[PDB]
């Protein structure tokens, strides 16, 4: 920057700029069946899971 | 004495589910059921599907 005690710079023109800002609002909602994942629909399993 | 008496030993080595099996236990086969939820016993593999 050129700096002086008696010097200033003043804009004689302007520019209009449009910019995009992206913010995540939500994430996928998920539900898990505990017996289906661990027992895999086994009758013998889930007796232990009680 | 029994400790010194001769003993005949037979050792059986085998794999079960993996591979085609020409040796099977004495269970009668049943007609195949498809498109329904059923308990199945294919070559000693048991599952519900
Ligand atoms: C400020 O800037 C704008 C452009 O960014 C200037 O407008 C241009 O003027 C020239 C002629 O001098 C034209 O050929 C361009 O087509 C114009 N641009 C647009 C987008 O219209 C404007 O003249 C400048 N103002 C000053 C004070 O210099």
């Amino acid at each position: 920057v050129a700096y002086s005690n008696n010097s200033i710079a003043i804009p004689t023109n302007f520019t209009i700029s449009v910019t995009t800002e992206i913010l995540p609002v939500s994430m996928t909602k998920t539900s898990v069946d505990c017996t289906m994942y661990i027992c895999g629909d086994s009758i013998e399993c889930s007796n232990l899971l009680l | 004495g029994v400790n010194y008496q001769p003993f005949r030993v037979v050792v059986l080595s085998f794999e079960l589910l993996n591979g085609p099996a020409t040796v099977c236990g004495p269970k009668l086969s049943t007609t195949l059921v498809k498109d329904k939820c059923v308990n199945f016993n294919f070559n000693g593999l048991t599952g519900t599907g």
